[PDB]
């Protein structure tokens, strides 16, 4: 299921389109996991071990980012492609 | 034998489905005030997790 | 197929 079945969800989603003229398009194309990572109060990312998660009632999970190219017509095919990594 | 594989595609897609919503609403409120979105705070994270 | 990332590409941009 990560491996596979995540990006294929990913890859088989509908391109978002939006118009109001100004012509946005968004796309999904690389997924990504850490490990499983505990952000602390202050956003500190550690090592979470599932100890932890038991002791800290905590639920063991990993964060999971996507690269995402938006890219932006203007009535004239001025086109910005701009990618957003790790998002 | 749906195991938890399929399971959670399952209720990933749906959940990537109201996302797809979600920012869909947020650049289109953002588009019709004339001006363009910002991607970051288009996701709701929480949605997901 | 997804790539895997270490803790420190992992920006503190979850603390601003």
């Amino acid at each position: 299921f990560i491996q596979m079945s995540v990006q294929r969800i990913v890859e088989d989603a509908p391109p978002i389109d939006l118009q109001a003229p100004p012509r946005y398009l968004l796309k999904f194309e690389q997924i990504y996991l850490s490990k499983p990572t505990h952000w602390e109060r202050d956003g500190a990312p550690s090592p979470m071990m599932p100890n932890e998660a038991r002791l800290r009632n905590l639920t063991y999970s990993a964060p999971l980012y996507v690269d995402i190219t938006k890219t932006v017509i203007k009535e004239g095919e001025e086109q910005l492609q701009t990618q957003h990594q790790k998002t | 034998l749906d195991l938890a594989g399929p399971l959670l595609a399952f209720l990933f897609r749906g959940m990537f489905k109201n996302l797809l919503k979600e920012v869909r609403i947020y650049a289109q409120k953002f588009i019709d005030r004339g001006k363009d979105f910002n991607l970051e705070l288009a996701i709701k994270t929480r949605i997901i997790s | 197929g997804v790539k895997l990332l270490d803790i420190s590409e992992l920006d503190m941009v979850g603390a601003g």
